[PDB]
RNA sequence: CCCGGCGAGGGGAGUGAAAAAGAACCUGAAACCGUGUACGUACAAGCAGUGGGAGCAUGCUUAGGCGUGUGACUGCGUACC
RNA sequence: UGUAACGGGGCUAAACCAUGCACCGAAGCUGCGGCAGCGACGCUUAUGCGUUGUUGGGUAGGGGAGCGUUCUGUAAGCCUGUGAAGGUGUACUGUGAGGUAUGCUGGAGGUAUCAGAAGUGCGAAUGCUGACAUAAGUAACGAUAAAGCGGGUGAAAAGCCC
């Protein structure tokens, strides 16, 4: 049933129905999203690939919100150089449910 | 998405002998060493005692090259006020067969709580028989 | 004489862990009256071993 | 205009005691000791979020070259395998198939054994 | 600070922070470092810029329609009761009423009212034109404050 | 019920009194009450009329009953220190503080 | 009223809107010292954290898990001025 | 002081010389997000952008733009016993100083916006005052002239009275 797709410059080896965390598209919040940048497709027999992604295999999926993480804190300190420096930081993703892995 | 991790009580350890006759130390040693840490098993947790069991039967028919049965000396501190004793090669198995093997796996495990674990796990013997028969340890080599 | 640096909470108690002071738990019973006493001490009326030894 | 700095300093204070929540001793009671324990904090927070990145590619590279070798091929000759083939499956993927579905990974080591 | 000059202990010696003085503003209840002088805040204002600021603001009064110019403005008599009465009519509650010739009939009788002020047509101010809500002129009193800023 | 009774401004340090708290720690009132008899220590003395107290508190006013009565909360809190001066050798002083106690004893059932 | 030495101190009862407003009396922080609950902790070496992470305990929506507390084991890591 | 002159185990190849493809390997480079500085720029419009390059380690130090505090004006306004400030938790939120809402405590003050003025921000100064720790229930209890027992009084007696 799983399958492995590239999208937000990283892969992820998703199932049929599962939420899946991702990096932020281009994309409205109850919109779909198509990925035909499928690199393999797992059942009884496996659909793995001698060239870049499948052939005619495309992982359909839902969006599902547009949220921002959880704020990580950034500091940087130079020990005795009377330096040191603040930054926070929530990165941005979209969660995405899959509705379809043909 | 939070990657797999080996839970130690889903852990299945399996028992395993090895006849150290004619071995070379070292590379017995490191074999032994790769499979205590549970290396070749593709759940291998760095934090987890993933290893299997081994039994080295004839330890003391372990095999060295060069002239290291008389040269390589065994050095330790009693931690005493001047208190360094030594034992070559042949010594050491003159008295004591298993810590040879003991000290070449323990140099080439981790150091600390898990690498003392890890360790455990080792079963050395002088002579052919072991007493645990009751595991049903599959050979190896 | 002198500490380098202060020691913690956590040594001055596992330094007291023995200051712990044990009870008695071994009450003796006066044969006749019936009062509670040391083992091989006299009662606080004046008893010891069920017969008057005091005023 | 005389201004008293005892609500601000306060505030101040509990702020960083508040992040120190769960240090040992001085380190989480005091502010003095604190406020260095949450800067350190936020220093090896700042370098581990740079070697959780290695450390995750060593614990899956390690599983590959565990899962390979029962199949008969060495991590090194299999993702050589693995590239002149174009299969373009990261070390993250390889090592998730590794440990969960070993029939589907031995297809990964055919395909790179072609090469 | 009241207090001797003396040193409360020697400079070297006791294992103690080097003191000079009980009267140090580091020590309690002797200092203040840079201690306040009465001094006087009163900034210089160009004549061309106050009369440049009363011309802009009073201008501005004109295209909010806050200036309601009048003829004759004056109460009966020295009563609070007719000038409040008389204010309802007019429908205004926050004023500044500028007047030429100043009757004190007038001024004693808004003098308890807080949001109604009676200032001279040569008594004008910048703030005071800002800050009520409307601003009452006598025709008079324009005449004079346009001969005034010119 | 809970029934409190505490000496307040006990005149001992607390870690003294609290050594012999130690001993009462949910036990029968009748058994705590004897074990401070036998225990040869000023703040046995002080914790039992505490507790000697509670068990009277606790009867008259509210509970009744001694038999099914246990010391369910015993604590010991430091009290107010009073300051005096030590003089020592070479001009120099201390400052000896006369500590005090909180003793609070909590007699339930 | 009650315990105590017709003490201190307390428990009641009462007054008050309130008495953890009861004279050591508005608010009542922090250091510091306790009592009780959850987890960890008696073969393990170091700035005591930090990335990883099992277990256990709780809160929730449950027929997935996600918070919270703890943190076994493990990579890196010699305070501030 | 202890092997102590491969970092260790250990190695006759796991050393060296030569060549050959592999792979690992950094915050380097690429991938996908997000922010900001300067230069162009289509010419939008006095700006942000279809955009587009490029940069963004930093002590002394120079230049920009802000947060917060007490006070004055807006304010005899507005929020507040249907619970203010303060204290103490929790949950959101901003790139940061921070901000917002609300539970408990508290029992009466608080103050938007945009301006104005500063006793305007503390971890260090063998800083100054108060409080509280540590060593520690440790040393010590002040002349080595000496106590003992019976009775009294008391809640209690080695010490008080006889
Ligand atoms: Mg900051
Ligand atoms: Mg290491
Ligand atoms: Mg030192
Ligand atoms: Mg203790
Ligand atoms: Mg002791
Ligand atoms: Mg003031
Ligand atoms: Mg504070
Ligand atoms: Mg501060
Ligand atoms: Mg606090
Ligand atoms: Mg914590
Ligand atoms: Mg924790
Ligand atoms: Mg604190
Ligand atoms: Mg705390
Ligand atoms: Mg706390
Ligand atoms: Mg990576
Ligand atoms: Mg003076
Ligand atoms: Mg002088
Ligand atoms: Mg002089
Ligand atoms: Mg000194
Ligand atoms: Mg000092
Ligand atoms: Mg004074
Ligand atoms: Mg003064
Ligand atoms: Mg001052
Ligand atoms: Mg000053
Ligand atoms: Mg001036
Ligand atoms: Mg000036
Ligand atoms: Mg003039
Ligand atoms: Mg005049
Ligand atoms: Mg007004
Ligand atoms: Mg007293
Ligand atoms: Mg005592
Ligand atoms: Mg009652
Ligand atoms: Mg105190
Ligand atoms: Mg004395
Ligand atoms: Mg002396
Ligand atoms: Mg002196
Ligand atoms: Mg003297
Ligand atoms: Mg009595
Ligand atoms: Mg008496
Ligand atoms: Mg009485
Ligand atoms: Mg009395
Ligand atoms: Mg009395
Ligand atoms: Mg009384
Ligand atoms: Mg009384
Ligand atoms: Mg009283
Ligand atoms: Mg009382
Ligand atoms: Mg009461
Ligand atoms: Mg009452
Ligand atoms: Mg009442
Ligand atoms: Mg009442
Ligand atoms: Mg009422
Ligand atoms: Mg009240
Ligand atoms: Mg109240
Ligand atoms: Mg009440
Ligand atoms: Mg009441
Ligand atoms: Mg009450
Ligand atoms: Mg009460
Ligand atoms: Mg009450
Ligand atoms: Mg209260
Ligand atoms: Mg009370
Ligand atoms: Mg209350
Ligand atoms: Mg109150
Ligand atoms: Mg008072
Ligand atoms: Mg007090
Ligand atoms: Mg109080
Ligand atoms: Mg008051
Ligand atoms: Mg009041
Ligand atoms: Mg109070
Ligand atoms: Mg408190
Ligand atoms: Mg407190
Ligand atoms: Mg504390
Ligand atoms: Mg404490
Ligand atoms: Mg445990
Ligand atoms: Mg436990
Ligand atoms: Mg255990
Ligand atoms: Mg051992
Ligand atoms: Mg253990
Ligand atoms: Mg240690
Ligand atoms: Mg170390
Ligand atoms: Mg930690
Ligand atoms: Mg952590
Ligand atoms: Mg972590
Ligand atoms: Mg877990
Ligand atoms: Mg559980
Ligand atoms: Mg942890
Ligand atoms: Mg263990
Ligand atoms: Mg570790
Ligand atoms: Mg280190
Ligand atoms: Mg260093
Ligand atoms: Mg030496
Ligand atoms: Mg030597
Ligand atoms: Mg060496
Ligand atoms: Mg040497
Ligand atoms: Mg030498
Ligand atoms: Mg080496
Ligand atoms: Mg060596
Ligand atoms: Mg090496
Ligand atoms: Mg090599
Ligand atoms: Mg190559
Ligand atoms: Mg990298
Ligand atoms: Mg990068
Ligand atoms: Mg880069
Ligand atoms: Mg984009
Ligand atoms: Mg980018
Ligand atoms: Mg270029
Ligand atoms: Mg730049
Ligand atoms: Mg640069
Ligand atoms: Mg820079
Ligand atoms: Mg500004
Ligand atoms: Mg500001
Ligand atoms: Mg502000
Ligand atoms: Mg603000
Ligand atoms: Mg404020
Ligand atoms: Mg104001
Ligand atoms: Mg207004
Ligand atoms: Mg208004
Ligand atoms: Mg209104
Ligand atoms: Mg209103
Ligand atoms: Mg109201
Ligand atoms: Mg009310
Ligand atoms: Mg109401
Ligand atoms: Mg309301
Ligand atoms: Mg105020
Ligand atoms: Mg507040
Ligand atoms: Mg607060
Ligand atoms: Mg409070
Ligand atoms: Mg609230
Ligand atoms: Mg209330
Ligand atoms: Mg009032
Ligand atoms: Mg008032
Ligand atoms: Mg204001
Ligand atoms: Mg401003
Ligand atoms: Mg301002
Ligand atoms: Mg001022
Ligand atoms: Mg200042
Ligand atoms: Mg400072
Ligand atoms: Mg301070
Ligand atoms: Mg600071
Ligand atoms: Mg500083
Ligand atoms: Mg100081
Ligand atoms: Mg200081
Ligand atoms: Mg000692
Ligand atoms: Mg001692
Ligand atoms: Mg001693
Ligand atoms: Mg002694
Ligand atoms: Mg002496
Ligand atoms: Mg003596
Ligand atoms: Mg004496
Ligand atoms: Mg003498
Ligand atoms: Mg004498
Ligand atoms: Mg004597
Ligand atoms: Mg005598
Ligand atoms: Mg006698
Ligand atoms: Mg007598
Ligand atoms: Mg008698
Ligand atoms: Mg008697
Ligand atoms: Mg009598
Ligand atoms: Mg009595
Ligand atoms: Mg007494
Ligand atoms: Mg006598
Ligand atoms: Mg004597
Ligand atoms: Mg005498
Ligand atoms: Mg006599």
């Amino acid at each position: 049933m799983y399958a492995v797709f590239q999208s937000g410059g990283k892969q992820h080896r998703v199932s049929e129905g599962q939420t899946v965390r991702l990096e932020k598209l281009d994309i409205a919040t109850g919109e779909t999203v198509e990925f035909a940048e499928v690199l393999m497709i797992a059942n009884g027999e496996e659909v793995k690939i001698g060239v870049p992604f499948v052939d005619g295999g495309v992982i359909k999926a839902e969006v599902v919100a547009h949220g921002r993480g959880e704020k990580v804190k950034i500091v940087k300190f130079r020990r005795r150089k009377h330096y040191r420096k603040q930054q926070g930081h929530r990165q941005w993703f979209t969660d995405v449910k899959i509705t379809g892995i043909s | 998405m939070k990657t797999f991790t080996a839970k130690p009580e889903t852990v299945k350890r399996d028992w395993y002998v090895v006849d150290a006759t004619g071995k070379t130390l070292g590379r017995l040693a490191t074999e032994l060493a790769r499979r205590l840490r549970g290396k070749h098993k593709a759940e291998y947790t760095p934090h987890v005692d993933t290893g299997d069991y081994i039994i080295v039967l004839n330890a003391d028919k372990v095999a060295v090259t060069g002239n290291k049965r008389t040269d390589k000396v065994y050095y330790h501190h009693t931690g005493h006020i001047g208190g360094i004793k030594q034992a070559t090669f042949e010594e050491m198995i003159a008295r004591r067969p298993e810590r040879v093997i003991e000290i070449a796996v323990k140099g080439m495990l981790p150091k600390g709580p898990l690498g003392r674990a890890m360790f455990r796990k080792l079963k050395v013997y002088a002579g052919n028989e072991h007493n645990h028969a009751a595991q049903q340890p599959q050979v190896l080599d | 004489a002198v500490q380098q640096n202060k020691p913690t909470r956590s040594k001055r108690g596992m330094r007291r862990s023995h200051d712990a002071l044990t009870a008695v738990t071994s009450l003796s019973v006066d044969k006749t009256s019936g009062e509670k006493h040391l083992r091989h001490h006299i009662t606080a009326d004046g008893y010891y071993r069920g017969r008057k030894v005091i005023a | 205009a005389r201004v008293k700095r005892g609500v601000i300093a306060r505030a101040r204070h509990k702020k960083i005691l508040k992040q120190a929540k769960g240090y040992y001793g001085a380190r989480s009671r005091v502010y003095r000791v604190a406020f260095q324990a949450v800067i350190k904090a936020g220093q090896y927070a700042y370098r581990d979020r740079r070697q959780r990145k290695r450390q995750f590619r060593q614990l899956w590279i390690a599983r590959i070259n565990a899962a390979a070798r029962q199949n008969g091929i060495s991590y090194s000759k299999f993702i050589n395998g693995l590239k002149k083939a174009s299969v373009e499956i990261d070390r993250k993927i390889l090592a998730d198939i590794a440990v969960f579905d070993k029939v589907a990974f031995t297809a990964l080591v055919e395909k790179a054994k072609a090469a | 600070v009241t207090g001797s000059g003396k040193k409360p202990w020697r400079q070297k010696g006791t294992g103690r922070a080097r003191s000079g003085s009980i009267k140090s503003p580091i020590w309690r209840s002797g200092g203040v470092t840079f201690a306040a002088r009465p001094q006087d805040h009163s900034q210089k204002v160009n004549k061309k810029m106050y009369r440049g600021a009363l011309k802009s603001i009073l201008s501005e009064l004109v295209r909010q329609d806050r200036l309601i110019v009048v003829e004759k403005f004056s109460v009966e008599a020295p009563k609070t009761k007719l000038l409040a009465q008389k204010l309802k009519d007019m429908a205004l509650e926050d004023v500044l009423i500028i007047t030429g010739e100043l009757d004190e009939n007038l001024f004693l009788a808004a003098r308890n009212l807080h949001k109604v002020d009676v200032r001279d047509a040569t008594g004008i101010d910048p703030v005071s034109l800002i800050a009520f809500d409307k601003v009452v002129m006598t025709a008079d009193a324009v005449k004079q404050v346009e001969e005034m800023l010119a | 019920m809970e029934t409190i009774a505490k000496h307040r401004h006990a005149r001992s340090s607390a870690q003294k009194v609290r050594l012999v708290a130690d001993l009462i720690r949910g036990k029968k009132v009748s058994q705590a009450l004897d074990i401070l008899t036998y225990t040869n220590k000023k703040a046995a003395v002080l914790v039992k009329k505490v507790l000697e107290s509670a068990i009277a508190n606790a009867e008259h006013n509210d509970g009744a009953d001694i038999d099914d009565l246990k010391v369910t909360k015993i604590f010991v809190d430091e009290g107010p220190s009073m300051k005096r001066i030590m003089p020592r050798a070479k001009g120099r002083a201390d400052r000896i503080l006369k500590r005090t106690s909180h003793i609070t004893v909590v007699v339930s059932d």
